[PDB]
RNA sequence: CGGAACGGCGUCGGCCGGUCCCGACA
RNA sequence: CUUCGAUGUCGGCUCUUCCUACCGUCCGCGCGCACCGGCGCGGAAGCGUCGGAUUGUUCACCCGUUCAAGGGAUCGUGAGCU
RNA sequence: UCUAAGCGCGCACCCCGCCUCGCGCCCCGCCCGGCCGCGCGCCCCAGCCCCGUGCCCCGUCGCCGAGCGGCCCCCGCCCGGG
C-alpha cells in the first residue's frame, strides 16, 4: 500500500498505518514532507524542540534519538503507535518504507489517500495547521530545497505523461467492447450492481 | 550543593571523541562555496610541512601600533610538489545529499597513484584499470562518460595524485585527493576545463595566490595515551594527595550514577 | 423525554377526609423517576412527603409531532455558586422532543444535570413571541442555509478503510 | 456555500439511521442542527433527522408552507425532482448500490469471479493497446 | 525643533497609554493593554 | 441561516475578477491582486457590488467581512487615484540628509544624530520615494497598494531610531504626516 | 492440494481472543475483507475458513464461529489452534463448501 | 492541564433594568 | 516512613552537570528618563561572577580588581584527597 | 484600535552552518555476474465545476519479453621502519 502523506494529520494517518503493518499490509509512506501536524507552527516548533532537550545526560550517544528528517519523523511516529521491542512488531518496523518525495520506483506505484485521516475533513477551518516539512526545516531538515526542485521536476514529467497517457487510455476504453461487455452485463446487469 | 567558585569548564567538547583519526590523511570535507560566475577555479591542494622559518616583513595596518613598523614573523613552509589530475567526479545534488554521478578517470593512470591502490606493489597483481585502460585509449570512452557528467553533475571535483618522488618522503605511493573545480559560469564549463588539465600536473601557484587566506587541515602531533592534566588541562592536585595528584579528583555526583562524556578522562592525545 | 401528568394527594384524615389532589406536568425518562420528581415538589411546595401521600395516577400524555414549534421552557438550574433562573426557548416537533434539547444544552453550556435544573413552565410561544434570536432567525418564512457540516461525510470513508485513490470533494 | 442549500423542499439522500439510503424532502427547518424530514412516496415516515446525516441533492421540490404528508405526496409526485434524481449520475449509483447490498456469500462468489474475468480482460485489452 | 514637527513627533513619542504592570505603549482612548490583557489601569507621563 | 455580509459597489473605471478568494483589480494606475484565502468568505460579484457574507457567523468570524471589504475597497481606491504617505524628517541640531537613490527605488538617510552609519530603505515592489519640494525635509511614498505604501514608511521610520535616551526629549526621525487616497 | 481451485475471500488472522491480562489461544480473530459491521459478519458465519502453515505448507481447516466486535471481525477456532507465527498470515474463506 | 485570592472587550449562554420610529444644541 | 548482621558524619580542595526566583553583559519597554548615571519591569541561563587578611568553619567581616546573583545534584563529591 | 483574518521587523537565547566523530550508503577499479517485483495525472475543499466513485482475486491462475525499479556479490597477513 503507498500512500501519498500530503494533506494528511500525522497521527491519524500513522494509526491507520500501524493497523495495516501489524496485519502484514506491507506499506509505503511518500511524499511525508506535505503531512500535516494540527495546531500553530510556533506551538508545534517548541514542541518538537522539547523532545530534542531529553537527551540522556552521560552519553547522548546512548540515549533517545531526534530524527530532523520528516520521513524519519514519520516513521518515529508510528513506531509509538507499534510493539516494536517485540519481534511481531520489529517485523512490522521492517515492512515500513516512509519517503520524503516520489523518489525511486514508489512514483510509478499506484497511490492511494487516507481519507478521513486527511486534514480538511478532519479538523476545522481557522484550526492552524503547518506542514511536517516547514517544523522539520526549522528543527534541522537541509534537504527541503532539494525535495522541492525534485519535486518540481517529477511534476513536469508527470504532465508529460499523462497527456501520452490520455490519448492511449482512449484507445483502450474505444477498444473495451469485447468479452468485457459480456462480463459487464453478467457482474452488473446480472443485478450484482458492480 | 553550588559549584561555591565560578570557573569554566576545561576544554572544548565539540572536538570529541578524541580518538585516533580513522581517515587516512587529513580529508578537504567542505569545499568552498562555488558563487557561480567567479574566474573559473580550483579550490585545494595537497602538501607536506617542511619547517619553520621567521620573516622580516613590513606592516600597514592602519589605526594600529605597528603601522608602518617592521614585524619578526613565524611562518610554515609546506612543500607542494605538482599534482597531477587523475580522474573527472561529477556530484549531483539529490535530496539525499551530495550523489557521485559517476568518476570518469584518465586515459592513462601513473604508477606513483596506481601504487596506492595496493599494499605491496612489487608483489602485487598489478590488475588495476587493466580493462579500463583497453575500453578508453580512443577518447571515446571519456567523451561520452564525461557528457554524462555535464547533463546530471551539479559539482564537479576532480582527483588529482601527489608527485612522491619530487619529495624527500619515503611514501612512494602517492595520496589521491579530490579538488572542487569552483566558479564556473556553468558546469559544462567545469568539465571542459576539468578536461585541459587531465594527465597534466597542477602547481600550487595556480591554485592560491599572495596574501590569500588559506586553512589547513592535517592531521596532530600524537603524544600517545595520556593523563587527564595533559590531555584537558586539569589542575593538578596538591601535594599531599595519596595515589598521586595528576588526576580528576571528582568524576561526578552519586546521582546521575553514570560517569558522563563531559568529564574529563585519561588516553589518546595526539 | 416522556411528558406525564402525575396526580397525588395526601392519605385521607380524620380530620380530612377528602384531601385536595395536586396535579403536575413532569417530564422525565421513565414513570419512576417522574412520581420522584412529582414528590420531591409536592415534599417543598404543599409539605408531602411520599410516604404521607400517595400517586392516584401517572398518565402518560403522547403528542402528536408532525409540525415544528417554539417551546419555552423557564426553568431554576443550581450551579456551583447557587441557584440560578433561565429562560430558554427550542423550536422542537413535540414538548417531550424540546425537553431533551434544553437538557442537552443545559448539560453542555451551563453544566447542569437533570436532577439540578427544576421546569417551571414548559408553553408553545408563536413566531411573533419568540424573544431568543437563536430559535427567531428559523422561525422567518424562508430559510435558504447551506448545509452546516457537508465535510461530516466522512462516514463514508470509516467504511472505504480510508483507502481511497482520491481525496473526496466536499 | 453556493448551491445546495438547507431550504424547504429539499430532497436529501439519506445517508445515515433507519431511513440510510432512502431519499425524503425537508419539510421545515428546527434549526442549524436539524431538519423535519419526510419521504412519503420514499418510504421515510415524517421525523426530525439531523442534517448530518441528510446529504443534500440538487432537486428541490415545490411545496406549500406546512404541507402535511399527504399534501406533501400530491406535492411530490407532481415534481419530476425524484425521477430526475434517479436519472441522475448520484441516482444511476443509489440503484447500483441498492443492489449491492442484497449479495448474499453465493451471490458474492460469482461477483468476485467475474471481477477476475474484467481484471485479466483489460490486461488483454491494453496489451493490444501498446 | 519646529513647533509642528515637534507635535508630530510628540504624537509618535509622548501621546500613549502605559499599563501600570505590562508596561505596554497602548492607544490614546484604550479600556484594556493588549499584552497585560486587560489591564484596566494605564497613564503615560508628560516631560 | 445567519451570514455577516457587507457589500461595496465595484468603481466604474476598475475593472475587478474573484476567482476563488483572490481578488484581481485593475482601473488606471495599474493592477492589484490580493488573496484571502486564508479566511472563509462567500465573495460573491455580478451587478457592481460585491458582497463577502460569511456564513455561520458564530466568533471572530463577524469581524471578517467588513475587513475583507475594506481591504477590496482600498484596492479599488489604489487602482484609481492612487496613495500616497507624506513622510516628514524632524531633526532639532543635525540636518538629516535623506538622497532617494535607486531611480526611485530606495531611499539613503544620512546625518542622523551625526551618526556614522548610513541607513539604506530599499522600497516594497510597486512603491516609488521622492522628496517633496514644496514641503521641504519631506519624502513622498507613492504607489498602487496601500499597505505596500504603508510598510515602506514604516521600515523608513524604524530604521531612524535614538538609540536609548528619552524619546520624549530626543524627537528625531521620519514620521508618516499625511497618509490619504493621493497622487499614486 | 484439498484447497487448488477454492475461489476464496481474502481474510487475516489478527490475534488470539485476549484481554490484556489473559489470551484465550483457543480462539482466532478474523478480519474479512469486505465485512465491516457485526450485522454483515452473519452472511460470514459457519463457513470454512483455513490458513496455510508456514511449515507444513499445508492447510489447517476451521469455522468461523461467532462475531467479536461492531467492526465487523469474527472469532474463528481451527483443528489446531494456531502457531502465533501466524499472526498478520492471510485466512481463506472458501466460497464453495469444502 | 496540583492550586488560591484576584484579574480577562477570549467565546458562547443567562439575569435584571434604562435609551429605544417621543428614530437613541440642533 | 526507610536504614542499628553499619548507606563513612563537617568544611575545604578537585571536577562535572543542572535550576532561575537575572547581579553584569543582550533585547525591549516605563521613569519623579536633558546628558551622565541610576531605578522599575518583560523575554533571556550563552558567558562572567575573581585575587587576598582573620576563622576548621558553612557563614561572617574587611581589603583589592575588570567592582563581583542566588542556589541543586544522599546538606553532589573520603576504595578521589586532606 | 498592533489582532481578530492578513503583513513587517525582531533577542549574548534557540536551530543550523563551520567544525569533531561517524553506522551505513555511494561512485569507481578489479569484475561484469546471479536473484526478485510488476503499480504514476496533478491541484483544490467557501466552487466542491458536477463529486457523494473506485479497488475489493497476491494466487484466487496471475507469472513471456521489454522497460522502470530494487537485492545479493566482490576487495589478505606476517615481517621491517616511522
Amino acid at each position: 500500500i503507498v500512500i501519498d502523506c500530503k494533506g494528511h494529520i500525522l497521527g491519524r494517518l500513522s494509526a491507520i498505518v500501524a493497523k495495516e503493518l501489524l496485519h502484514g499490509h506491507e506499506v509505503a509512506l511518500v511524499r511525508c514532507e506535505k503531512a500535516i501536524i494540527s495546531g500553530a507552527f510556533r506551538d508545534v516548533k517548541a514542541h518538537y524542540l522539547k523532545k530534542m532537550h531529553k537527551r540522556t545526560n552521560f552519553n547522548h550517544l546512548r540515549g533517545p534519538f531526534h530524527f530532523r528528517a520528516p520521513a524519519e519523523i514519520v516513521r518515529r511516529t508510528i513506531r509509538g503507535m507499534i510493539p516494536y521491542k517485540t519481534v511481531r512488531g520489529s517485523d512490522a518496523m521492517s515492512r515500513l518504507r516512509v519517503y520524503d518525495g516520489i523518489p525511486p520506483c514508489c512514483a510509478r506505484y499506484k497511490r492511494v489517500v487516507c481519507p478521513s485521516a486527511m486534514a480538511y475533513l478532519c479538523l476545522r477551518p481557522e484550526r492552524r495547521r503547518c506542514e511536517v516539512g516547514r517544523v522539520a526545516h526549522e528543527i534541522g531538515w537541509q534537504h527541503a530545497a532539494d525535495v522541492e526542485r525534485y519535486e518540481k521536476r517529477r511534476l513536469e514529467e508527470c504532465d508529460k505523461w499523462y497527456q501520452d497517457k490520455i490519448q492511449i487510455d482512449k484507445k483502450i476504453a474505444e477498444a473495451a467492447e469485447k468479452d468485457a461487455e459480456l462480463q459487464r452485463i453478467n457482474a452488473e446487469l446480472a443485478k450484482y450492481g458492480y | 550543593s553550588h559549584r561555591k567558585f565560578s570557573c569554566c569548564r576545561k576544554g572544548n567538547l565539540g572536538y570529541l571523541p578524541r580518538k585516533r583519526c580513522t581517515r587516512g590523511r587529513g580529508r578537504c570535507k567542505t569545499f568552498p562555496p562555488d558563487v557561480q560566475g567567479a574566474p573559473i577555479h580550483l579550490t585545494a591542494f595537497l602538501g607536506y610541512k617542511a619547517g619553520c622559518t621567521h620573516v622580516m616583513r613590513f606592516i600597514d595596518h592602519r589605526g594600529s601600533n605597528l603601522h608602518n613598523r617592521q614585524a619578526i614573523d613565524q611562518a610554515t613552509i609546506i612543500d607542494a610538489p605538482p599534482m597531477i589530475c587523475t580522474a573527472i567526479i561529477g556530484y549531483a545534488k539529490t535530496p539525499k545529499g551530495l550523489r557521485a554521478v559517476t568518476t570518469v578517470w584518465a586515459a592513462h593512470i601513473a604508477e606513483p597513484a596506481m601504487r596506492r591502490f595496493y599494499r605491496n606493489y612489487f608483489h602485487a597483481e598489478k590488475t588495476a584499470f587493466s580493462t579500463y585502460m583497453k575500453k578508453a585509449a580512443d577518447g571515446t570512452y571519456i567523451k561520452e562518460q564525461l557528457g554524462r557528467l555535464k547533463q546530471h553533475a551539479d559539482v564537479i571535483r576532480i582527483v588529482a595524485h601527489t608527485q612522491p618522488a619530487l619529495t624527500p618522503l619515503k611514501q612512494k605511493k602517492a595520496d589521491i585527493m579530490e579538488i572542487q573545480v569552483n566558479g564556473g559560469a556553468n558546469v559544462a564549463e567545469k568539465v571542459d576545463y576539468a578536461y585541459a588539465l587531465m594527465e597534466k600536473p597542477i602547481s600550487i601557484k595556480d591554485v592560491f595566490s599572495v596574501g590569500a587566506q588559506i586553512d589547513t587541515i592535517s592531521i596532530t602531533r600524537g603524544r600517545g595515551f595520556e593523563g587527564v592534566v595533559t590531555r584537558w588541562g586539569v589542575t593538578r592536585l596538591p601535594r599531599k594527595t595519596r595515589r598521586g595528584n595528576r588526576k580528576v579528583a571528582c568524576i561526578g555526583a552519586w546521582h546521575p550514577a553514570n560517569v558522563q562524556y563531559t568529564v574529563a578522562r585519561a588516553g589518546q592525545m595526539g | 423525554m416522556q411528558k406525564y401528568i402525575v396526580y397525588g394527594r395526601r392519605l385521607p384524615s380524620e380530620k380530612f377526609p377528602e384531601p385536595e389532589v395536586f396535579r403536575m406536568t413532569i417530564y422525565a425518562p421513565n414513570e419512576i423517576v417522574a412520581k420522584s420528581r412529582f414528590w420531591y415538589h409536592l415534599k417543598s411546595l404543599k409539605k408531602i412527603k411520599r410516604t404521607h401521600g400517595e400517586i392516584l395516577d401517572c398518565q402518560h400524555i403522547e403528542e402528536n409531532g408532525d409540525f415544528v414549534k417554539n417551546f419555552g421552557v423557564l426553568l431554576r438550574y443550581r450551579s456551583r455558586v447557587g441557584q440560578h433562573n433561565m429562560y430558554r426557548e427550542v423550536r422542537e416537533t413535540t414538548s417531550a422532543r424540546a425537553m431533551d434539547k434544553v437538557y442537552s444544552e443545559m448539560a453542555g453550556q451551563c453544566r447542569a444535570r437533570y436532577h439540578d435544573i427544576q421546569i417551571i413552565n414548559v408553553k408553545e410561544v408563536a413566531d411573533e413571541d419568540v424573544r431568543r434570536e437563536k430559535v427567531a432567525m428559523f422561525t422567518q418564512k424562508g430559510v435558504r442555509f447551506p448545509h452546516p457540516c457537508p465535510y461530516v461525510h466522512v462516514k463514508r470513508a470509516a467504511r472505504t478503510a480510508r483507502f481511497q485513490d482520491r481525496a473526496p470533494h466536499v | 456555500s453556493y448551491h445546495r442549500f438547507v431550504e424547504a423542499g429539499r430532497l436529501v439522500y439519506l445517508g445515515d439511521g433507519p431511513d440510510k439510503g432512502k431519499l425524503a424532502v425537508i419539510v421545515d427547518i428546527l434549526s442549524t442542527a436539524a431538519v423535519l424530514i419526510d419521504g412519503p412516496t420514499t418510504g421515510v415516515k415524517r421525523q426530525v433527522v439531523s442534517l448530518r446525516w441528510a446529504m443534500l441533492t440538487d432537486q428541490v421540490i415545490n411545496i406549500s408552507e406546512k404541507p402535511t404528508t399527504e399534501q406533501l405526496k400530491k406535492e411530490i409526485e407532481a415534481s419530476p425532482a425524484i425521477d430526475t434524481f434517479m436519472n441522475s449520475v448520484w441516482g444511476k449509483k443509489i440503484q447500483q448500490q441498492r443492489l449491492r447490498a442484497k449479495a448474499t456469500f453465493e451471490d458474492m462468489g460469482k461477483i468476485a469471479k467475474l471481477r477476475r474475468e474484467r481484471k485479466m480482460a483489460m490486461k488483454r485489452i491494453a496489451m493490444s493497446i501498446k | 525643533m519646529e513647533p509642528t514637527l515637534i507635535n508630530l513627533a510628540r504624537e509618535y513619542n509622548q501621546n500613549m497609554m502605559i499599563c501600570r504592570h505590562c508596561y505596554a505603549r497602548n492607544p490614546l482612548r484604550a479600556t484594556n493593554c493588549r499584552r497585560c490583557r486587560g489591564t484596566n489601569l494605564r497613564k503615560k507621563k508628560l516631560s | 441561516p445567519l451570514c455577516s455580509s457587507m457589500t461595496i459597489k465595484v468603481p466604474t473605471d476598475v475593472e475587478c475578477t474573484i476567482n476563488k478568494r483572490v481578488v484581481t483589480v485593475k482601473g488606471k494606475k495599474g493592477t492589484l491582486v490580493r488573496d484571502f484565502s486564508h479566511a472563509p468568505l462567500d465573495i460573491t460579484h455580478a451587478n457592481d457590488t460585491i458582497s463577502v457574507a460569511v456564513w455561520f457567523p458564530r466568533g471572530k468570524r463577524n469581524a471578517l467581512p467588513r475587513t475583507i471589504c475594506s481591504h477590496i475597497e482600498n484596492m479599488f481606491k489604489g487602482v484609481t487615484y492612487g496613495f500616497e504617505y507624506k513622510m516628514r524628517l524632524a531633526y532639532a541640531h543635525f540636518p538629516i540628509a535623506a538622497t532617494v537613490v535607486d531611480n526611485n527605488k530606495a531611499i539613503e538617510i544620512r546625518n542622523f544624530m551625526h551618526q556614522i552609519k548610513t541607513r539604506r530603505i530599499e522600497c516594497l515592489p510597486g512603491v516609488t520615494i521622492a522628496m517633496s519640494t514644496n514641503v521641504k525635509d519631506e519624502l513622498i511614498l507613492r504607489g498602487i497598494s496601500i499597505e505596500d505604501v504603508s510598510h515602506t514608511a514604516a521600515r523608513i521610520h524604524e530604521s531612524l531610531k535614538v538609540p536609548n535616551k528619552d524619546l520624549r526629549k530626543f524627537l528625531d526621525g521620519c514620521y508618516v504626516s499625511s497618509r490619504g487616497l493621493q497622487e499614486q | 492440494e484439498e484447497i487448488k481451485g477454492k475461489t476464496f475471500l481474502p481474510a487475516i488472522f489478527v490475534g488470539y481472543q485476549r484481554s490484556r491480562a489473559k489470551q484465550r489461544e483457543n480462539v482466532a480473530l478474523v478480519k474479512v475483507s469486505g465485512i465491516y459491521t457485526r450485522a454483515e459478519t452473519d452472511k460470514v458465519l459457519g463457513r470454512l475458513i483455513a490458513i496455510i502453515h508456514s511449515k507444513s505448507g499445508k492447510p489447517i481447516f476451521g469455522k468461523i464461529c461467532r462475531p467479536h466486535g461492531n467492526s465487523g471481525m469474527v472469532r474463528a477456532r481451527f483443528y489446531t489452534n494456531l502457531p502465533g507465527q501466524l499472526m498478520g498470515h492471510k485466512v481463506r474463506v472458501f466460497y464453495d463448501n469444502i
